[PDB]
């Protein structure tokens, strides 16, 4: 059961090689794509508003 | 005017409730009765 310490300590290099692992890891490039569902969106129209149709004559 | 004649009014707005009127399942409204009334022209006539 001593042999834990034993390998802690020995094995202390791994600890340096997981900090090269994340601060690596974090500047390689990553995108999580958050999607659209497959409920779609859609907004109403470009609407303008204006005066309606007056009766010239 | 007459009983027979109606008379148009167009209007808008930049509010939410006004932008938001580009689709309607029902669209009710209640207004008040108002008066209108007509002023004096002087017809500018050169004699008489």
């Amino acid at each position: 059961a001593s042999l834990i310490y034993r390998q802690l300590l020995t094995n202390s290099y791994s600890v340096d090689l997981y900090d090269e692992i994340e601060q690596i890891g974090s500047g390689k490039t990553q995108n999580v794509t958050i999607n659209p569902g497959p409920f779609a969106q859609t907004r109403y129209a470009p609407v303008n508003w204006d005066h309606g149709e007056i009766n010239d004559s | 005017i007459k009983e027979n004649s109606y008379v148009y009014v167009d209007y808008w707005d930049d509010s939410k409730a006004f932008r938001n009127i580009v689709y309607v399942r029902s669209l009710a409204a209640n207004l008040n009765s108002v008066r209108c009334t007509g002023g004096s022209y002087h017809f500018s006539l050169p004699v008489g």
